[PDB]
RNA sequence: CUGGCUCAGCGUGUGCCUACCCUACGCCGGCAGGCGCGGGUAACCCGUUGAACCCCAUUCGUGAUGGGGAUCGGGGAUUGCAAUUAUUCCCCAUGAACGAGGAAUUCCCAGUAAGUGCGGGUCAUAAGCUUGCGUUGAUUAAGUCCCUGCCCUUUGUACACA
């Protein structure tokens, strides 16, 4: 039938999407970012940890099972 | 003087009458009594099958046997409490007078 | 005023293990790089400097309850012996690891093998443990 | 066809060996087996198997020595004998080449059938 | 806080159950205002004692199912907490209000059943009680989020948020509303 | 750091074995028949190799040296009780076995016990259960 | 030796070693609290030893 | 999966012939184990029985995968007078079907179902069984004779070893 092959590391244009897009989403989770960029949950987490430490997305809660961020406020 | 009378019995009201009798005897002989300290009851439990064969529904028998332990500590020279404890014995309980 | 029980006991092990790695005078054995931590485990520790984490854990357990041997440390670090197809059972921790961690905390003057068996905590240790508790409280305040 | 070897020991060096070197040589179970004690109680019959094997003929194959044993380790001392090992019903006529060393004397029998 | 009891950090007051029928069998307001889903219970003691359990606890109870997760209410409480965070982000409403709306929209009105003139048999249509409405509403959106999460990257907290948002909307995309409309259709087909 | 580097070894080859680069290195080198997760992790420890990288991202010199580590155990201070062939009947040398070397020794050992006519070898010939399992109701997909 | 063979076999353990103190057979023995009475013989004499069906 | 944090209740324990007890603690060994001195005939010692699930923090990322661990190879300990047709246990390696299960069918309504581990029995060695114990802890129902059973009243009879 059908199979899923996500990226272990970013393609140039996929990272260009990530650097442009995922700070526009209201809900930022590694599972959401994994589906929305065709990337393994390991890549999703590592990328969103970059985005946070960089200082771009506002984290709401961390937990071993569930890590949730949002787009930072406007004003 | 510090002497340890322990009473080990399978029946309860037997043990209670012996505990009462030794307090009565102690307070009459005018010596300091430590009241009947009740150690936890030990319930010897054996559970077997009922049927001698194995051609029935699996029904088990739950056999129990409680054993009760009291002790009274007194401040008395051996003799007078030895003669208190040499009278009024019944078949149920068992006596131990410990000196040291 | 701060003591060990006032602070989060999770990050206290991290703080002591970090302090004891900085000291780095802790007689660490050479089979660390190849060992499995209990027979009930399948893999080796994911962390590479685990010895100083376990040394922190052992030390704070001797703080809370003194007079612990190594058989107490094999017990306390028990888990599930997942027996493949048979039912799971409880299994103890490793004797050699717990014993050499206590002896590494004895090689350093932080424990004291007290009378009535086992290891107690030494005045230097309790002073050390309470001071870094104050450091942990300050960091989280 | 190239002359095979135990652990790293020539077959005649196995032959020229005391029991404690032969212990450390073969596998764990058999080390314990011989370390437990010596054979003069029940294994008075092992002293008899020693006797029977070490009573060998001139340059011609030895007489088939029957055995009511299956719990006997084959040492270099007993290599190259014809023996009947008891099936309960039958004695199984087999020779014990040096490849049977450190193996149980019983471990050459079958009892049953495939339909 | 001696006045208001914010559920973790969600307001009790300013949540209204619009439907008159499901109003008694939904506990969210003023006396069932509690900090945690977790509690002792004794709601299986007598018949309609169950109606007085906070709907958040009713959801927390119904969630822990399929054998391997029988009696893990702490794990279920953290799932409901994460779901309420995620609902608030994507929606922007009171998560308790969105849940209450999803309960109303998911509960069926009519179901098919076997009746009498005893001899042969007959499958006619009948009503569902306001308790049965809320009972089946909770079960539907719980099993919807459950089976959606099975063999998937979308975590149970995200799948619950999806079901409760889409069911509160009345989408026909949530398993809740899909199955509701299947039962009401069959109920019509033989009434 | 997180974008695909050039010369990302997508398909590595370690002893004629098509190993993936996409898998993490500790769980990737266990594709070889004779190394598990245990032996993989301790070797990627013994060779000072950072196991935070994928098997696409490591360098060719690091693949060479770690293959020398896997074949040569005691030259890099690894225990004797860790090996899958310990105190062999022939050489008496405790030595680890790799990909095809296992299949060599396995074929030899089965033919060995078969020709010396041990009951264990006889059950292996008949293809039955050999460690003394009850086969009244088990191993039926085996014989159709 | 006949007398070296008659009771030659050792009995330190197994159920051939221990015996019912009443009927002398080797199945379903009660060994709890040092009873050493087979389950049928136990159940027969149980009320005389002191054991009582309460619960 | 790897660390860290944290809480039980029932028991049992040195033997008649009978040999075999429960174990703390100090060293040795990665591990199963070995040696040393001790307590206990037990609300006294093992013991405040630091149990598991659960909890917190990582690594994994929908791939018959770090799921699952059958089958098989090699070595090492313990029990025994003796283990091959592997007693058991440990260490490395091998990695089978199995993607929620057809007809049919079982048990069950509150600290219950279920998940979870700990004791007793058998026991030189010893739990995938059974008999008890606590820990986490629900959905549904407060109804009926539709199904399967058994039980009654009325009625009919030339049956009564029915």
């Amino acid at each position: 039938r059908d199979k899923l092959n996500n990226l272990v590391l970013f393609d140039k244009a996929t990272y260009d999407k990530l650097c442009k897009e995922v700070p526009n989403y209201k809900l930022i989770t590694p599972a959401v970012v994994s589906e929305r960029l065709k990337i393994r949950g390991s890549l999703a987490r590592a990328a969103l940890q970059e985005l946070l430490s960089k200082g771009l997305i506002k984290l709401v809660s961390k937990h071993r099972a569930q890590v949730i961020y949002t787009r930072n406020t406007k004003g | 003087h510090r002497i340890r009378i322990t009473l080990t019995s399978r029946n309860v009201k037997s043990l209670e009458k012996v505990c009462a009798d030794l307090i009565r005897g102690a307070k009459e002989k005018n010596l300091k009594v430590k009241g009947p300290v009740r150690m936890p009851t030990k319930t010897l439990r054996i559970t077997t099958r009922k049927t001698p064969c194995g051609e029935g529904s699996k029904t088990w028998d739950r056999f129990q046997m409680r054993i009760h332990k009291r002790l009274i500590d007194l401040h008395s020279p051996s003799e007078i409490v030895k003669q208190i404890t040499s009278i009024s014995i019944e078949p149920g309980v068992e006596v131990e007078v410990t000196i040291a | 005023g701060v003591t060990v029980k006032d602070v989060n006991q999770q990050e206290f092990v991290r703080a002591l293990a970090a302090f004891l790695k900085k000291s780095g005078k802790l007689k660490v054995p050479e089979w660390v790089d190849t060992v499995k931590l209990a027979k009930h485990k399948e893999l080796a520790p994911y962390d590479e400097n685990w010895f100083y984490t376990r040394a922190a854990s052992t030390a704070r357990h001797l703080y809370l309850r003194g007079g612990a041997g190594v058989g107490s440390m094999t017990k306390i670090y028990g888990g599930r012996q997942r027996n493949g197809v048979m039912p799971s059972h409880f299994s103890r921790g490793s004797k050699s690891v717990a014993r050499r961690v206590l002896q590494a905390l004895e090689g350093l003057k932080m424990v004291e093998k007290d009378q009535d068996w086992g290891r107690k905590l030494t005045p230097q240790g309790q002073r050390d443990l309470d001071r870094i508790a104050g450091q942990v409280a300050a960091a989280k305040k | 066809f190239r002359k095979f070897t135990y652990r790293g020991v020539d077959l005649d060096q196995l032959l020229d060996m005391s029991y404690e070197q032969l212990m450390q040589l073969y596998s764990a179970r058999q080390r314990r087996r011989l370390s437990r004690g010596l054979r003069r109680k029940q294994h008075s019959l092992l002293k008899r198997l020693r006797k029977a094997k070490k009573e060998a003929p001139p340059m011609e194959k030895p007489e088939v020595v029957k055995t009511h044993l299956r719990d006997m380790i084959i040492l270099p001392e007993m290599v190259g004998s014809m023996v009947g090992v008891y099936n309960g019903k039958t004695f199984n006529q087999v020779e014990i080449k040096p490849e049977m060393i450190g193996h149980y004397l019983g471990e050459f029998s079958i009892t049953y059938k495939p339909v | 806080t001696p006045d208001i009891k914010l559920f973790g950090k969600w307001s009790t007051d300013d949540v209204q159950i619009n439907d008159i029928s499901l109003q008694d069998y939904i506990a969210v307001k003023e006396k069932y205002a509690k900090y945690l889903p977790h509690s002792a219970g004794r709601y299986a003691a007598k018949r309609f004692r169950k109606a007085q359990c906070p709907i958040v606890e009713r959801l927390t109870n119904s969630m822990m199912m399929h054998g391997r997760n029988n009696g893990k209410k702490l794990m279920t409480v953290r799932i409901v907490k994460h779901a309420f965070e995620i609902i608030h982000l994507l929606t922007g409403e009171n998560p308790l209000q969105v849940l209450v709306n999803a309960i109303i929209n998911s509960g069926p009105r009519e179901d098919s059943t076997r009746i009498g003139r005893a001899g042969t048999v007959r499958r006619q249509a009948v009503d569902v009680s306001p308790l049965r409405r809320v009972n089946q509403a909770i079960w539907l959106l719980c099993t919807g989020a459950r089976e959606a999460a099975f063999r998937n990257i979308k975590t149970i907290a995200e799948c619950l948020a999806d079901e409760l948002i889409n069911a509160a909307k009345g989408s026909s995309n949530s398993y809740a509303i899909k199955k509701k409309d299947e039962l009401e259709r069959v109920a019509k087909s033989n009434r | 750091s997180l974008v695909i580097p050039e010369k990302f070894q997508h398909i590595l080859r370690v002893l004629n074995t098509n190993i993936d680069g996409r898998r993490k290195i500790a769980f990737a080198i266990t594709a070889i028949k004779g190394v598990g997760r245990r032996y993989a992790h301790v070797v990627l420890r013994k060779a000072d190799i950072d196991l935070t990288k994928r098997a696409g991202e490591l360098t060719e010199d690091e693949v060479e040296r770690v293959i020398t580590i896997m074949q040569n155990p005691r030259q890099y201070k690894i225990p004797d009780w860790f090996l899958n062939r310990q105190k062999d009947v022939k050489d008496g040398k405790y030595s680890q076995v790799l990909a095809n070397g296992l299949d060599n020794k396995l074929r030899e050992d089965l033919e060995r016990l078969k020709k010396i006519r041990a009951h264990r070898g006889l059950r292996h010939f008949w293809g039955l259960r050999v460690r003394g399992q009850h086969t009244k109701t088990t191993g039926r997909r085996g014989r159709t | 030796g006949h007398q070296q063979l008659y009771w030659s076999h050792p009995r330190k353990f197994g159920q051939g070693s221990r015996s019912c103190r009443v009927c002398s057979n080797r199945h379903g023995l009660i060994r709890k609290y040092g009873l050493n009475m087979c389950r049928q013989c136990f159940r027969q004499y149980a009320k005389d030893i002191g054991f009582i069906k309460l619960d």
